[PDB]
């Protein structure tokens, strides 16, 4: 079970951030299993962003619901999260992790650091 | 609707310490899906406890947990210098999931 | 698993029904039989067996029984008062629930009359509750028949989803339990039963040229004096013990 | 000495021909049926057994092909003149099925003999194949399969492949007593029909 | 030796309503002769169910019932706006017959 | 199968109330068939009063056994119930109904309202 993250590390204000998570060792199209994103800004705790389920049910943090969109490609084992209208304050390390019920997130990736400037 | 944690936890090596996390709302419902993480700076967060008290594979038996009411506790026995990490709690709410503030562990010596 | 308003049935026949494999599905929540003992299941051979599966709330599990009434019993899944079979149900929250609620499981709320045993209704036709036609317009006294459960991880016992399987047990039978067996003893003196052929005596090597379709042989007095071993297909010569 | 349903010795056997018209009537099924055929080009492929013989009641359909035999018990919308295309032109639709069985095929001219019985819900088939009106000589047929079909049979029909020539014979079994002789290997080598003549 | 009923029941048209009647004594014996009546103000009481679960003629198939132990239940399926009436239960005892307190049905809309 | 009721609607205290029920469409001389009386005071449930059978067997409510008398005349299809010592509190609608075993009362009449004053 492994998940690798890639994408832009530097984003300009008001632009859109797109991050892609590529996974292997498992299939996402199974009951009880989803893939979500979490971020951690400096000096702060982990913040939930978005979660996509095996059946393409898409859920988002209530404060970022209008800014986040999450989709998946089951043919390439990839999950993509886009965050619009990036602010100067939206600097954080983003993480891709597997979501289940008995365990909210596990198999966390190393994460990608994104700075807005 | 915020998970509350202590700023830090400390104690002598070889001894037992406790990291607590308390819910401040009824949105958590049964509050029976509490997860605990040990985050080592520069690395991914690791799951140490799930479903309140269960261990994942690849986790020492020194780590356990429990619940009382709407408050959860992580117990770390036989404290090692290698246990210095930022610990986080996580639980479900009515329409989302939350993480706690984070507790910084320090090993005395 | 299917929604309760649209329960899924499949026929079971021509098989060996090992009923022990279904006690390793989940901890244990609800299990009850009717006309049959749980410990005689791996024995009785049935003419027909049907498996009806669906997802409901834990508090609705009690409605799936003879003599019950409420909502599910009347509008979604009715069992007969003379139902024979065993019902199995367990907590499936960890697979079926969602953070904001799993809304893909539906049940019927609005219905003109009670259902017959093992009847189903898959219709989504608008229900008229009033004395006037709404012509499809969901206003006053006009409803969409179905409602969702919205199953969540934060729900307590009774509000969590349960997976329910009803095994209906019903002439020549085709669904039989498994048979037990022991080791074969040669050149001694034993009692024995070979695929239904009971007898006593000494079992030795045989030189009888049985045909491919023959299972046992007889002497000049029409008494069994040889059998074929049902597992090894070897022929055993049967004589009285000294 | 045994009493069972056997074809009486020296009885009348109905002889049907296949060609340019072929015989494909619906025949009665009484206590049991003896069926035999002689062919070179494999024209006879299967049989239909049942009562209403249509998508009105369940029926037993036995059809052979180059790799296996397919046996189905269903409510079939049988054709008015069902056949195989040398594709299936036996029925238009199967609406309700209860039983299915698959095995290796059941099928100088080739002589094939079959005995079809339906006892206490079990439909059982005996048969033999040898190289070659009916020939003289004696041979016992061995069992193929005894299926738990659980249906009634009053009539049956032979399924032919259309595109050669062939012929088939139909007899009926009676509850007579026969004296059977088993040789050293348990092969039935001879038999006496105890109701044929005063000598027997 | 009193038949006990709920004061009232309610729900929307098209929904199922259950009206219960429970014995409080053993005097009812077999309790196998339970009748249910529908009473409209200004009109004679009408028999809807008798002998626990049977219908009279002139009665909608929406009305049915059953028993469990010493308690009987009247089920009104496909609730109509015309079902607003006072429902009563009745049964035999050792030296008399009894009527229940009466349950008032209200249709919501 | 109908039953009609007639009699006094206003009775003075301590006097006797006499109500007559006339029925048609059936006989009361047949086995399993009787005629009984029930009353319903305002705000209260139905109360059993008296029952007479085809064989002239007469049964009464245990609390009113001493106050009620029931008789019948099979030549006129009439049943008469008399209630003595009428109390001011004995205000109710009285009903005549056919009595059977599998179903206690049916074919209820419209009823007669009796007030004591
Ligand atoms: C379901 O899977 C589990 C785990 O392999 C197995 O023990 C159980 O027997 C399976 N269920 C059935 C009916 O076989
Ligand atoms: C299963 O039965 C066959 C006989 O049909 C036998 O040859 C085979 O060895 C048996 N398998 C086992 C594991 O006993
Ligand atoms: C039928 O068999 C009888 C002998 O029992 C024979 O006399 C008769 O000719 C046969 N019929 C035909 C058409 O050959
Ligand atoms: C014979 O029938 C079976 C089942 O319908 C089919 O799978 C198989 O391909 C057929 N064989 C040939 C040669 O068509
Ligand atoms: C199909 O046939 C079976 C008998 O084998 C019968 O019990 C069943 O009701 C039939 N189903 C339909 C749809 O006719
Ligand atoms: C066969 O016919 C008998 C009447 O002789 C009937 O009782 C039986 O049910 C029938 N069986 C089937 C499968 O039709
Ligand atoms: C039995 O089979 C053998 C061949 O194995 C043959 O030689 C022998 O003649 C047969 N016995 C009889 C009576 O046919």
């Amino acid at each position: 079970i492994t998940l690798k993250e890639s994408g832009p590390t530097l984003v300009k204000p008001t632009q859109t951030l797109t991050l892609t998570c590529t996974f292997s060792g498992f299939s996402v199209t199974t009951s009880g299993v989803g893939v979500g994103w979490i971020r951690q800004p400096p000096g702060k705790a982990l913040e939930y962003l978005a979660l996509i389920y095996w059946d393409d049910d898409k859920r988002y943090s209530t404060s970022l619901k209008s800014r986040l969109t999450i989709t998946k490609d089951t043919s390439k084992n990839q999950v993509v999260l886009t965050m619009t209208n990036m602010d100067p304050v939206d600097t954080a390390t983003y993480y891709c992790a597997r979501h289940t019920i008995p365990s909210i997130f596990d198999y966390w990736g190393q994460g990608i650091l994104v700075t807005v400037s | 609707p915020v998970l509350t944690q202590p700023a830090s936890v400390s104690g002598s090596p070889g001894q037992s310490i406790t990291i607590s996390c308390t819910a401040t709302s009824s949105d958590v419902g049964n509050y029976n899906y509490v997860s605990w993480y040990q985050h080592h700076p520069g690395k991914a967060p690791k799951l140490m406890i799930y479903e309140v008290s269960n261990r994942p594979s690849g986790v020492s038996n020194r780590f356990s947990g429990s619940k009382s009411g709407n408050t959860a506790s992580l117990t770390i026995s036989g404290l090692q210098a290698e246990d210095e990490a930022d610990y986080y709690c996580s639980s479900y709410t009515s329409s989302s999931l939350l993480f706690g503030g984070g507790t910084k562990l320090t090993v005395l010596g | 698993f299917a929604s309760v308003y649209a329960w899924n049935r499949k026929r079971i026949s021509n098989c060996v029904a090992d009923y022990s494999v279904l006690y390793n599905l989940a901890p244990f929540f609800t299990f009850k039989c009717y006309g049959v003992s749980p410990t005689k299941l791996n024995d009785l051979c049935f003419t027909n067996v049907y498996a009806d599966s669906f997802v409901i709330r834990g508090d609705e599990v009690r409605q799936i029984a003879p003599g019950q009434t409420g909502n599910i019993a009347d509008y979604n899944y009715k069992l007969p008062d003379d139902f024979t079979g065993c019902v199995i149900a367990w907590n499936s929250n960890k697979l079926d629930s969602k953070v904001s609620g799993n809304y893909n499981y539906l049940y019927r709320l609005f219905r003109k009359s009670n259902l017959k045993p093992f009847e189903r209704d898959i219709s989504t036709e608008i229900y008229q509750a009033g004395n006037k036609p709404c012509n499809g317009v969901a206003g006053f006294n006009c409803y969409f028949p179905l409602r969702s459960y919205s199953f969540r991880p934060t729900y307590g016992v009774g509000h969590q989803p349960y997976r329910v399987v009803v095994l209906s047990f019903e002439a020549p039978a085709t669904v039989c339990g498994p048979k037990k067996s022991t080791n074969l003893v040669k050149n001694k003196c034993v009692n024995f039963n070979f695929n239904g052929l009971k007898g006593t005596g000494v079992l030795t090597e045989s030189n009888k040229k049985f045909l491919p379709f023959q299972q046992f042989g007889r002497d000049i007095a029409d008494t069994t004096d040889a059998v074929r071993d049902p597992q090894t297909l070897e022929i055993l010569d049967i004589t009285p013990c000294s | 000495s045994t009493q069972d349903l056997f074809l009486p010795f020296f009885s009348n056997v109905t002889w049907f021909h296949v060609i340019k018209r072929f015989d494909n009537p619906v025949l009665p099924f009484n206590d049991g049926v003896y069926f035999a055929s002689i062919e070179k080009s494999n024209i006879i492929r299967g049989w239909i057994f049942g009562t209403t013989l249509d998508s009105k009641t369940q029926s037993l359909l036995i059809v052979n092909n180059a790799t296996n035999v397919v046996i189905k018990v269903c409510e079939f919308q049988f054709c008015n003149d069902p056949f195989l295309d040398h594709e299936f032109r036996v029925y238009s639709s199967a609406n309700n099925c209860t039983f299915e069985y698959v095995s290796q095929p059941f099928l100088f001219k080739n002589l094939r003999e079959f005995v079809f019985k339906n006892i206490d819900g079990y439909f059982k088939i005996y048969s033999k194949h040898t190289p070659i009106d009916l020939p003289q000589g004696f041979s016992a047929l061995e069992p193929l399969v005894d299926l738990p079909i659980g249906i009634n049979i009053t009539r049956f029909q032979t399924l032919l492949a259309l595109h050669g020539a062939a012929a088939y014979y139909v007899g009926y079994l009676q509850p007579r007593t026969f004296l059977l002789k088993y040789n050293e290997n348990g092969t039935i080598t001879d038999a006496v029909d105890c109701a044929l003549d005063p000598l027997s």
